[PDB]
């Protein structure tokens, strides 16, 4: 998922933009991935109960 | 041959030279023009 950034492939957006330019896009990716992981773990806890 | 010509058409008819099958070194672009605005959006001049 692109998550509102340049593209979903970190290896490409890192070699395409300068670190400051990618920074913003990298943070967009960071928050998307982290929120998805949090959702997964919460649902797993409910299922385990 | 595009940045050192004589009649850069008018904005009502914007000319277009498709460039392919070559190696692009924009240092000639840098040295052929006293740049005033190089505001790029999809590409970085540092990595081009
Ligand atoms: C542009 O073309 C003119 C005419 O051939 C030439 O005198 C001039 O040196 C050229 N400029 C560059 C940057 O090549
Ligand atoms: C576009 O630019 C090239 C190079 O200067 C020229 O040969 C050609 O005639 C131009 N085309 C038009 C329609 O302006």
């Amino acid at each position: 998922s692109k998550f509102g950034a340049i593209s979903s492939v970190l290896n490409d957006i890192l070699s395409r933009l300068d670190p400051p330019e990618a920074e913003v896009q990298i943070d967009r990716l960071i928050t998307g991935r982290l929120q998805s992981l949090q959702t997964y773990v919460t649902q797993q806890l409910i299922r385990a109960a | 041959e595009v940045f050192n010509a004589t009649r850069f058409a008018s904005v009502y008819a914007w000319n277009r030279t498709r460039i392919s099958n070559c190696v692009a070194d924009y240092s000639v672009l840098y040295n052929f023009a006293p740049f005033f605005a190089f505001k790029c959006y999809g590409v970085s001049p540092t990595k081009l």
